[PDB]
């Protein structure tokens, strides 16, 4: 069973960056996997295509995933606008660890982020269910974008994505 | 030219302080939950016949970075330490957050306003008798507020402010 691939291409005010790619843990975390990959596909209706990564903060990860608010609070999985942490077996061990946002427990919806940096306080508290394949520099290249308290200061889309 | 005054607000995940500040500043209320990172806003207000010029810290209340609000206690001129009127804990809180401004500025008195938000919503736990009392033990005013129908909010902080006007003149 392999693990399955994403790939989200990024656009900085509308011009491409990049593509970054990402395998999915299924072996460990199905559940939060398969919510990642139909929304990256869009095939439910609805995902992460034309939504922005709202909140880079240079040192520590890019956060993005709402697709319904694009303001930061919203997003919706594709098991209801909320689902349960599924289980808290891998960590945050270093830059290009995927994992949940929450607002805290069993609260997954589509938001995510993307480490730049070892976050272990996150450990136990946000689900990680993937890691960047390919293109871990663009999501360097992301930070330029970002500030101390998450600010962006272009607007960071993805501008396509889907399954590989 | 005109005085600028630093205030800070404080207090427990989900309490109201941004609404609060959003409320003072933009004249507005969402019930959406946007968990604070830390930001700053600015107004000018006319408070008893003078203008003067506010600078709003919003924080965040995450208990995970408690140890790492210290710097910003430090450059604050006063406080407003929410806590909800439906919500214990969060009113239980208020005694660590005083407490943690109070070592870091090494003083017993430090402009503070307890500000009891939340006030529109029925099915209140933290009665208004029980806050006064707690205020009154510390010698701090006590304001009940509402980020919804803006019921204290220019009160809570205009009284800030003029504890902080005391306080440097004194
Ligand atoms: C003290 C200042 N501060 C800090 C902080 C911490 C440090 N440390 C240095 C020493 N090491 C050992 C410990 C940490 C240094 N510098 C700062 C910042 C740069 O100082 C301004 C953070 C933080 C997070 C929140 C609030 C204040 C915060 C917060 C507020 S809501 C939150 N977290 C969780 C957030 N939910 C949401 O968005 C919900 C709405 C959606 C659905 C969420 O799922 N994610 C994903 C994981 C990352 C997290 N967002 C986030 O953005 O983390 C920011 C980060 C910088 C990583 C941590
Ligand atoms: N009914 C009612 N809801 C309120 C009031 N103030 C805030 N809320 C709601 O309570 C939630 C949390 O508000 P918010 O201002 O984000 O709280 P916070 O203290 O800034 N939280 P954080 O520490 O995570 O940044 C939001 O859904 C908001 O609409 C109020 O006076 N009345
Ligand atoms: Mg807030």
């Amino acid at each position: 069973m392999v693990n399955p691939t994403v790939f989200f291409d990024i656009a900085v005010d509308g011009e491409p960056l990049g593509r970054v790619s990402f395998e999915l843990f299924a072996d460990k975390v199905p559940k939060t996997a398969e919510n990642f990959r139909a929304l990256s596909t869009g095939e439910k209706g609805f995902g992460y295509k034309g939504s922005c990564f709202h909140r880079i903060i240079p040192g520590f990860m890019c956060q993005g995933g709402d697709f319904t608010r694009h303001n930061g609070t919203g997003g919706k999985s594709i098991y209801g606008e909320k689902f349960e942490d599924e289980n808290f077996i891998l960590k945050h061990t270093g830059p290009g660890i995927l994992s949940m946002a929450n607002a805290g427990p069993n609260t997954n919806g589509s938001q995510f982020f993307i480490c730049t940096a070892k976050t272990e306080w996150l450990d136990g508290k946000h689900v990680v269910f993937g890691k960047v394949k390919e293109g871990m520099n663009i999501v360097e290249a992301m930070e330029r974008f970002g500030s101390r308290n998450g600010k962006t200061s272009k607007k960071i889309t993805i501008a396509d994505c889907g399954q590989l | 030219s005109m005085t600028e005054y630093k205030l800070v607000v404080v207090g427990a995940c989900g309490v109201g302080k941004s609404a609060l500040t959003i409320q003072l500043i933009q004249n507005h209320f969402v019930d959406e939950y946007d968990p604070t990172i830390e930001d700053s806003y600015r107004k000018q207000v006319v408070i008893d016949g003078e203008t003067c010029l506010l600078d709003i810290l919003d924080t965040a209340g995450q208990e995970e970075y408690s140890a790492m609000r210290d710097q910003y206690m430090r450059t604050g001129e006063g406080f407003l330490c929410v806590f909800a009127i439906n919500n214990t804990k969060s009113f239980e809180d208020i005694h660590h957050y005083r407490e943690q401004i109070k070592r870091v500025k090494d003083s017993e008195d430090v402009p503070m306003v307890l500000v009891g938000n939340k006030c529109d919503l029925p099915s209140r736990t933290v009665d208004t008798k029980q806050a006064q009392d707690l205020a009154r033990s510390y010698g701090i005013p006590f304001i009940e507020t509402s980020a919804k129908t803006r019921q204290g909010v220019d009160d809570a902080f205009y009284t800030l402010v003029r504890e902080i006007r005391k306080h440097k003149e004194k």
